[PDB]
């Protein structure tokens, strides 16, 4: 390249050309020489011809190149036109990263990624930068999409939804080795977004908690506290500055720095809000609505109120039920409508991925167990309908006192243990299939040597199952 | 004996592992409910079916600078970062 | 320990009050709500399999039909003078308690205390040898003689 | 047209930050072109990032024959497209005849630093007197016409960099036969233009500039790390 | 040899799992394969991947 150069420069003719000269350096490796040699006296730029240099720079992967080309002037909006971005995705855009994407769009579909599916349809027949970016980042460039993130403005937004893009299209079972670099390149980005947002906070509080909520004028549609949640990026949460918002958004008007049985204390004695005990930092009237509008004691009263429920249910049901309801029952009733509406409500306001989380599912579950108890209880003077409706008002309450395990997730103490119990499923499901081998190969054995030709199913289930089964809590079958 | 025993190996040896992502994994869940619960203008629960005819009462009747500002100053820390990271 | 107690409380409360609502009917007593409700579910984490759900071996010389005696009452009748609890429903709900709190629950809080015993064993000398200050110096700070003669001093 | 290295991006933010740091006023030239622009452009960083004490002050002044729409009022106007810097939180443009005139804000200007050098205000540790730095870092005629008009006054202060045109030919050497031999190893593709009749001129120039080699420091190229403005000013 | 580190990589893993779901495509979830055993003259359909 030195070599061919040396030739190209001294011919005395197109020392002019000097553009020449730099498609020749672009085409070698020459950053060096390039800077000393064409940038530096200042003699000679005019900062609108350097397009075509800029595009193959690009389009041929020059990100020194491109990046002393930025250094002394080009806007990228400028630069970028439709017509640049339909030659992006419709010849240099590979075909194999093509069928990885639509096999991912196949597995595992999601809003960003639908998004990105849309605009790459789109694009293959207003935020430029940022679908250059997008551009860089599904080609697993690595050293481009440095370049330009750093001249983007919502720069944690778009490392978050790379992020998300990569760890998605890593996924993908064919074509191992893109999968491996894609990862590599997503905790890059993770890691990168996380580092730049300790900064943004350990500087100022205030104007890091306002880059947290902004959408960017529909950058995937979508906010940076956001895009976080749907990637699964929980290392960009568990760090200090996001856990500060979140406490500070949970605790609301109550500064953080008073203790909470002051807080359950002044719950418990409704008139004690007007006294020096807690802190309202972040008149009496406004101190008695923001305390009955805080987010921690709503939560504290909805509790206590479903503990004083669980209570009445199980008096109705163990003390008082008879034929015609009584005035408890009544009142039950009223409690379980309002539980209802409350679901109901909920279930508006989510959707259809309502029914992803199973404590919904259970919750709609105990709702149906509840009426159907309901319609069995009402017809009366049928001892065996009375009775049913019972048994089903005592399998509906396993249910709603199991729910209280989900209910206290929230503390600081309780809480991490209750997260950590469901890694458990794998462990007592080898142990139930370990053990109900044993259990089958034992009870059919002594059943078949001891007696001859049982006729009745019970009292083979009673006999093969069930006394092997009890033997685990040490009963040695008699 | 063996294998209740066995079963309490398997669980030690997975509360040895999954303790350092224990709380990375709760404080994630606290994101849920704190959006779930803010997401409501709302009473105190047993007078909420009022509130939520409130809301059938709302169903009875019916660039920016700053931006750029915050931006902005979010670049300059960016760029202090990229320093941070060429200088170490 | 609290984690402990705070999950068997709940599955104790859980199955208690369904065994007690499914077998019997309208208990006025108040001790044989919770000597039926909590005492015997907190007994079957010792492993005592309560008894009173098999319909088989279940006689009534420990009844009452009425609440006049010590005793429990019976399982509501039939009008044939047979018990109405189904073995279906009842029989595998002790199965899934007995196996939820006596072997789930008691083996997760030896795994918890194995791993609490695994962390706090640096700091535990010295959280031992800095309590030893304490009695060191209480104990120097009398001038007395031995203590039955004390009050003497 | 001009080109900035990261060097001089550190060198001119650091400086930047010694003159918030420090209360400082920022004289320039203050044109949309460059250095000026970039200067404009670190002022309003650090103007959006701390948005108090002592948001800083850089006057630049111009020329008035280059600046391509003028508007004159009492009553504010818009300036959109030399051209004005947009940053600068000050401007002074010199009034003359005609348009295509160079080089006349140079005499008010330097009129202006000598008038500071001699104006005494006593809560500084120089004795008063409101110590004066003059940078220089590129090439052309008017760095060279700016240090000597200086340099003739007396306290310039004078700091130049090793990077640059200028700063080479000042950077190195430290009579004619030597200035003519350093200014044609580094600057023959601006010299190819121009007659022997004023480089014999430019030569009783920098005749003048090493006299008070003293009021004259250098940033040099080891001396490349952190810090190194404070050491130099 | 019972060199197990060679086998253990996942180049060896991925020729491996490739002989062993044989014309099914791995990237398929495997309960529609089962489901796909259950019912026989669901094998003509666009739920599992032949490639
Ligand atoms: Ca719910």
């Amino acid at each position: 390249s030195y070599a061919l150069y040396k030739a190209f420069s001294t011919n005395e003719q197109d020392k002019d050309n000097w553009n020449g000269q730099l498609k020749l350096l672009l085409e070698w490796n020459q950053l060096d020489l390039a800077s000393d040699e064409i940038f530096t006296n200042d003699r000679r730029w005019e900062s609108a011809d350097l397009q075509e240099v800029m595009f193959t720079a690009l389009i041929k992967d020059r990100p020194k190149f491109v990046r002393l080309f930025l250094e002394n002037g080009l806007n990228l909006q400028k630069f970028l036109t439709n017509e640049v971005l339909t030659e992006l995705f419709s010849t240099h855009f590979s075909t194999l990263v093509y069928r990885n994407l639509q096999i991912a769009k196949n597995s595992y579909n999601d809003a960003l990624l639908t998004f990105v599916w849309k605009l790459v349809a789109n694009f293959r027949r207003r935020h430029p930068l940022q679908a250059l970016f997008i551009w860089a980042i599904l080609q697993n460039k690595k050293e481009l999409s440095k370049v330009i993130w750093e001249q983007t403005k919502g720069c944690t937004l778009a490392a978050l939804g790379a992020s998300k893009l990569l760890k998605t299209l890593a996924k993908v079972k064919n074509d191992i080795n893109a999968a491996g670099e894609s990862e590599e390149l997503a905790n890059e980005y993770e890691t990168r977004a996380v580092e730049l947002f300790t900064e943004c906070y350990s500087n100022d509080e205030d104007l890091a908690e306002q880059l947290l909520v902004y959408s960017c004028e529909a950058w995937g549609g979508s906010n940076c506290l956001e895009l976080a949640v749907e990637a699964t990026d929980q290392h960009f949460i568990a760090q200090p500055g996001v856990q500060n918002f979140l406490s500070k958004q949970w605790y609301g008007e109550i500064s953080r720095d008073t203790k909470n049985w002051k807080i359950i204390l002044c719950l418990f004695i409704i008139p004690l809000v007007g006294c020096g005990l807690v802190s309202f930092r972040k008149k009496l009237l406004w101190y008695y609505v923001a305390f009955f509008t805080s987010p921690f004691v709503v939560f504290s009263w909805n509790v206590v109120f479903y503990i004083a429920f669980l209570l009445l249910f199980a008096y109705v049901l163990l003390m008082d039920f008879h034929s015609v309801p009584h005035t408890p029952e009544l009142i039950l009733y009223a409690l379980v409508f309002v539980l209802f509406c409350d679901e109901v409500r909920q279930w508006y306001m989510n959707g259809v991925n309502y029914f992803t989380d199973l404590w919904n599912v259970m919750d709609t579950l105990g709702l149906f167990y509840f009426i159907a108890g309901i319609v069995f209880r009402l017809h009366s003077s049928n001892k065996s309908s009375l009775y049913s409706g019972r048994v089903i008002f005592c399998l509906d309450y396993i249910i709603f006192t199991l729910r209280l395990i989900h209910i206290f997730t929230v503390s600081r103490n309780l809480g991490p243990k209750i997260i950590m119990l469901q890694r458990m499923l794998i462990d007592v499901f080898f142990f139930l299939f370990l053990f109900a081998v044993w259990m089958v190969a034992f009870g059919v054995a002594r059943q078949g040597i001891l007696r001859q030709n049982e006729q009745r199913w019970r009292w083979i289930f009673r006999s093969v199952i069930y006394e092997p089964y009890l033997a685990m809590f040490g009963q040695v079958p008699s | 004996i063996l294998l209740v025993n066995l079963l309490v190996a398997m669980f030690g040896y997975t509360v040895g592992i999954v303790q350092e992502n224990n709380d990375q994994v709760w404080k994630f869940q606290r994101y849920f409910l704190v959006q779930e619960y803010c997401n409501r203008l709302n009473i105190p629960f047993p007078f909420v079916v009022f509130a939520y005819f409130y809301m059938v009462v709302k169903k009875c009747f019916k660039f920016r600078n700053e931006d750029n500002e915050t931006l902005a100053w979010e670049g300059v820390m960016k760029e202090n970062y990229l320093v941070k990271i060429n200088t170490k | 320990v609290f984690f402990f107690l705070f999950l068997f409380a709940v599955w104790m409360v859980a199955f208690g009050v369904a065994r007690q609502g499914i077998l019997r009917q309208n208990e006025q007593r108040w001790r044989w709500i919770f000597r039926s409700v909590i005492y015997e579910p907190y007994l079957a984490m010792f492993g005592q399999v309560p008894s009173d759900v098999d319909s088989t071996t279940y006689d009534f010389s420990h009844c009452t039909f009425s609440g006049n005696e010590s005793k429990p009452l019976c399982v509501e009748l039939d009008e044939h003078n047979l018990p109405r609890f189904p073995e279906w429903i009842t029989i595998p709900l002790v199965c899934i308690y007995m196996l939820s709190t006596n072997i789930l629950l008691v083996n997760l809080l030896v795994a918890m205390f194995g791993y609490t015993v695994g962390i706090v064993q640096e700091n535990n000398d010295q959280v031992w040898k800095f309590q030893r200050y304490f009695l060191v110096q209480e104990y120097c700070n009398r001038l007395n003689i031995p203590f039955p003669f004390v009050v003497f001093a | 047209n001009f080109a900035l290295k990261p060097r001089m991006r550190k060198i001119f933010s650091r400086l930047i930050y010694i003159a918030q740091s420090k209360g400082a006023w920022i004289l320039t030239g203050g044109t949309h072109y460059g250095l000026m622009k970039y200067i404009g452009e670190v002022v309003r960083d650090n103007t959006i990032s701390r948005n108090s004490e002592e948001n800083i002050v850089a006057i630049g002044i111009a020329a008035w024959g280059m600046v391509s729409n003028r508007d004159t009022l009492i009553d504010e106007g818009h300036f959109s497209a030399y051209i004005l810097d947009n940053n600068h939180t000050h401007l002074l443009l010199v009034d003359n005849g005609c348009h295509g005139h160079p080089t006349v804000e140079a005499k008010l200007r330097n009129q202006l630093e000598k008038y500071i050098s001699e104006r005494t205000s006593q809560d500084s540790n120089y004795g008063g007197k409101i110590p004066i730095v003059c940078f220089a870092q590129g090439g052309g005629r008017e760095t060279l016409k700016a240090i000597n008009t200086s340099v003739k006054s007396k306290i310039p202060c004078v700091v130049v960099e090793g990077s640059g045109q200028i700063a080479d030919v000042i950077a190195s050497l430290v009579t004619s036969s030597m200035v003519k031999e350093k200014l044609v190893r580094f600057l023959p593709r601006t010299v190819s233009r121009l007659p022997e009749e004023e480089i014999e001129s430019w030569i009783k120039w920098l005749k003048e500039i090493l006299e008070s080699s003293h009021l004259l420091t250098v940033i040099k190229m080891e001396e490349a790390g952190d810090e190194i403005v404070s050491n130099a000013i």
